[PDB]
């Protein structure tokens, strides 16, 4: 029962320019009033060890911004993120180059990832066996099909062992004969009591895998709590949205977007 | 003072990663060519042939300089320019292009330009070896003065690395610097003794004095003294060495300070 | 009852090189023996007007090569493709540039696509209304989220009206509130009696949408016929593959790959 | 003969698409700069300043040529080089980079390099207007001989377009051509009257005869005659015009034949 990630009043703002003259004036003039867009506004949530959290929301809600702030790639405008343990992100397209072959790409990605040479030399055969590419592991990646490239990326990425893990729409990869292995590998992380943040639009996988749910609407956190209490509300809202007429949907979207855009 | 310590620690711990990534980049660049990595040496040879045809036969009709044939004089003088030009040009856009891949991985961000520079240092070393072998074939053989290269060759790499370290951050923050670098590179090329000696051709009161403030002047003259004239260059030109060392230190300090200030916000600017 | 696409003995071969010396020798020496990989081998199928065809197979089977040969982007090594009517392909990532804004990207993609200026001027407001981006249509695309970019691409692409249509894993785009519109738009194509080729791993959508099924295994066409007769066989084979041990799966893959690789 | 007809028909039908795509590319290239599209004119001015400082004050101390100050002589002579250099360099890789986007759309594939060239023709036109205004400010005013530009300016564009049309296919088939182009461009630059007149400085029996085979010689001399010397250039130099027209025709025919032969297999080579 120890906190793993603690977030207090994280805010992210972006400035909106229409023409180059406005940007040039904003850069030069000391005090200038320009439009400001609030990607996130006053988000605070405390995550304990072993808690799997699923992020749900509509397009443009601000889930990827929160995931990048937690993962350290992005910096909040106001507030701080207090975390313990290392953080790893699952992204298959990060380190794969078409010119380099599969064997070279394994070493390239593992080196950029942060592993020493001796570990890479040991872990390479397991990756080669897991990917199931076969003879094509020596061919350049540009010759690969999309599924083979995705499988190689997943095989390279699954080797991480962090304290905190962030996944983004990468639970399974490839055809039906390959998804089960990825699911078992992902579950193995759950059995080791690691904090996991899952961002996806698939409600079945979220129900099967996650433990707590965070609902983000219009850059703010609507609700935080157990899956059994929060997910039904999101499903009910989604069902309600379908029955509304087009004018009502447009009015809802306009009301949502009005609060985000401010002048300051 | 923490900026210098952080950058120094990162480099001295990630030497091996720098070398490996430089080799991988060299492999990536020349993938589709039939000849492969041979172009890294083929292109400078053709450019040097063109430069000798224009500036050697036209302007002076291949008259010897200091008793050495002009071809070898130019060969020793110009063997370094391609490395500096390519490193400064390509490493200015290193962080802009290579930040996305390593943004989400724990990576020392200050070593991105260094392996870009190393990928050209390899070709520079190859060209230097070829030039030395050709000069030996001429009838000029190495002496005890060739050991000055162990001091002079790393200086070129350190100068290029520091300049690139500053210009990468400057280009990331403002994108006009990458366009502005070309004229400065041309100025550095033409105001140097690589192609000509202005003392004989024209006046020396004005043109020569400005040339002494150009580091390329010192680098080319030191290489020529070590390889061709067989003399200890630091015996009578120590003030130039001190001035160049001061320039290197200033560039490194400024680049380290800027990089430490603006590394966490590199996502917003990109 | 008139043929729309007729394929006779289409074959696609790629030469496999391990080192640059082998490629240089193959280019220079007039007669040289090198490894040859058969992406497709003697595929013949006749498609009639109004027939919706779904392509199913395991990773690396050769479905995208067939779709590209039909779409005209790729050329067969041996054989010919006889077709009537125009062909359009649904691909959202083709013409979107991050630097250009949404309004500029609409014109850029519609111009590269083959539309005259007068048509573009008329169709632009409908695309803007369908995308539902809002104020962000003036912002550069690089600022967009992934879902918004996908929605803009789909909105631009859906405007085509070909005789033959090829789709590749793009039936729906975006969250639940946006997928229904894409499904209705796709169905509208079916009600107009256009030949459609669908390539996906989703068996539910294939069952709901397609009419005939083509099964491709190891670069060859296993079966061609009605959905009701062919899809159960594919599902049975997929179920059987799961029960096999790892050694048997490796043996099956090796046997499949042995016939494709030849020396000539 | 079908190749020429096909390429000609494609271009004459897709003129407007060429212009629109050229404007879009110009917008794309300079997106992140604060000054925007002003760099297309700012960069050549700085390069010309450097060239005048080196080749105007050093070699000859700004001595007038033919009664015209050297600054305006160089300005008129060099206003075209940036267009040719950038167009030939960038359009050689046009098909390699831009084939993926338009591979699956019904597109006339022979117009890809042409709008790449037009994106630089815009800046060339701007620079020419600026040069004419500056020369007018000097005290040299236009006469009836300025109408020769309507014939001379399109010739430069057609030469660049034909050369790029050949080199794009050559670069797609074999990737060594893109690396080999740099030395040829340097040779074309230095063996031309853009910077100097070798007749006065050195011998003219050998250097001048080779220069006459360079199209850049004809282009620069024709522009200078139309803008500065106020004479009908075609009156005494018609053979050079015929030779250049023949060169343009040969390049266009060869490029069209190759492009028609290898368009359907462009996916395998890429
Ligand atoms: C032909 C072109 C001519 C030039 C055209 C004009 C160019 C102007 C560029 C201005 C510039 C470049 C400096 C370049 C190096 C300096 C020269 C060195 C030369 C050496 C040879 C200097 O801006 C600097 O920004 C620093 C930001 O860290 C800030 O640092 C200090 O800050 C703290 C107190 O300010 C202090 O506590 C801390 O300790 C310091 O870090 C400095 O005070 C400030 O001067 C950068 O501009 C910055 O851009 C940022 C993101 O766009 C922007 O922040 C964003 O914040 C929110 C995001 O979530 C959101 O609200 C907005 O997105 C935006 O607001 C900044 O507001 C803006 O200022
Ligand atoms: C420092 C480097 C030095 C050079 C290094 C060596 C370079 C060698 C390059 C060779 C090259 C470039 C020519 C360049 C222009 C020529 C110069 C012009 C100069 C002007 C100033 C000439 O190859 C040409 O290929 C043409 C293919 O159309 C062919 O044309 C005629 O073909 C018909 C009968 O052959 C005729 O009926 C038809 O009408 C013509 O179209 C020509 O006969 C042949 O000469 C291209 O190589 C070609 O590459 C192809 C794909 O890799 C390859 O085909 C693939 O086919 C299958 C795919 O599915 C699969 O089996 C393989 O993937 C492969 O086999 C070709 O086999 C290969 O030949
Ligand atoms: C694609 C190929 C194109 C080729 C195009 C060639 C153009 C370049 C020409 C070479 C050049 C560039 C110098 C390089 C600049 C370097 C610093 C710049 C740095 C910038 C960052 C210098 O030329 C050289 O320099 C000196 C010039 O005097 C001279 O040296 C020594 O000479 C003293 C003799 O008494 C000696 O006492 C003293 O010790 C030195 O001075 C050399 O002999 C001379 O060859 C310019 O020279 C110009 O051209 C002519 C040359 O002769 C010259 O005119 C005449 O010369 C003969 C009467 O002499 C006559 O017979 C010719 O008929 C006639 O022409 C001009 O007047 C001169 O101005
Ligand atoms: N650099 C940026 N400048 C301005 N606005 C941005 C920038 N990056 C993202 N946004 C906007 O910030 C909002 C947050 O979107 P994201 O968090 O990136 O996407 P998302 O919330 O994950 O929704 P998805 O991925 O489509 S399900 C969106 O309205 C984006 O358009
Ligand atoms: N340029 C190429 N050179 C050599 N082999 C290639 C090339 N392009 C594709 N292949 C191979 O040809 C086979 C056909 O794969 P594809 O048809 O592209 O993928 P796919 O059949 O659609 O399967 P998916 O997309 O993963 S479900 C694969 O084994 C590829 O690795
Ligand atoms: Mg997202
Ligand atoms: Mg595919």
């Amino acid at each position: 029962m120890n906190v793993s990630v603690n977030i207090k009043n994280v805010t992210k703002e972006y400035r909106i320019y229409r023409t180059n003259k406005e940007r040039m004036k904003d850069a030069l003039i000391p005090k200038h009033k320009n439009k400001t867009f609030f990607a996130l506004d006053d988000i605070s949530l405390k995550a304990y060890e072993g808690d799997v959290i699923g992020l749900v929301g509509i397009n443009g809600s601000g889930k990827s911004t929160l995931s990048n702030i937690i993962g350290g790639s992005l910096s909040p405008t106001v507030g701080k993120v207090d975390r313990n343990g290392e953080v790893s992100v699952i992204a298959i397209s990060a380190g794969l180059s078409g010119q380099l072959t599969g064997i070279e790409n394994i070493e390239f990605k593992m080196l950029c990832m942060g592993f020493k040479r001796k570990e890479i030399k040991a872990m390479t055969p397991k990756i080669i066996e897991f990917s199931e590419l076969g003879e094509f592991i020596y061919q350049p990646v540009k010759k690969y099909s999309s599924g083979m490239r995705a499988k190689l990326g997943f095989s390279i990425n699954i080797t991480v062992n962090p304290d905190i893990l962030v996944i983004d729409e990468a639970l399974s990869v490839g055809d039906q004969t390959f998804a089960q292995k990825c699911l078992d590998k992902i579950y193995e992380f759950k059995e080791q009591n690691k904090t996991i943040f899952f961002v996806s639009h698939n409600l079945g996988q979220v129900r099967q895998f996650c433990t707590k749910i965070a609902w983000i609407e219009g850059g703010k956190l609507k609700d935080y709590g157990e899956l059994d209490d929060v997910l039904p509300k999101y499903e009910a809202f989604l069902n309600d949205f379908k029955k509304k007429s087009k004018a009502e949907q447009k009015e809802f979207r306009n009301k949502l977007d009005e609060s985000r855009f401010v002048i300051k | 003072m923490s900026a210098i310590g952080t950058v120094f620690k990162e480099h001295v711990k990630n030497f091996y990663l720098i070398q490996r990534l430089a080799q991988f980049q060299v492999k990536i660049i020349n993938h589709s060519n039939y000849l492969g990595v041979a172009w890294e040496l083929i292109n400078p040879v053709m450019q040097i042939m063109v430069y000798w045809m224009v500036f050697g036969l036209g302007i002076r009709s291949n008259a010897p300089i200091h008793g050495v044939p002009f071809v070898y004089w130019l060969l020793v003088g110009i063997s370094m320019w391609f490395f500096i030009n390519q490193g400064i040009l390509e490493g200015t856009k290193a962080i802009t292009q290579k930040f996305n891949q390593v943004s989400k991985m724990n990576f020392p961000l200050s070593i991105i330009p260094t392996y870009i520079v190393t990928s050209r240092f390899y070709g520079h070393l190859g060209l230097l070896l070829l030039v030395i072998i050709a000069c030996m074939f001429t009838g000029i053989y190495p002496s005890i003065h060739i050991i000055q290269l162990l001091i002079y060759v790393p200086f070129c790499f350190f100068l290029t690395a520091s300049v690139t370290l500053l210009t990468s951050t400057l280009g990331v923050l403002v994108r006009d610097t990458q366009m502005l670098m070309q004229a400065i590179l041309r100025i550095l090329f033409y105001f140097s003794p690589i192609l000509w000696l202005p003392k004989n051709h024209g006046i020396s009161g004005l043109i020569h004095e400005m040339m002494k403030y150009n580091p390329v002047y010192f680098i080319a003259e030191s290489y020529r003294a070590a390889i061709l004239y067989h003399e200890w260059y630091f015996m009578d030109h120590w003030k130039l060495m001190l001035y160049n060392f001061g320039i290197v230190a200033i560039f490194f300090a400024i680049g380290a300070y800027l990089h430490m200030k603006y590394r966490d916000q590199f996502a917003d600017f990109l």
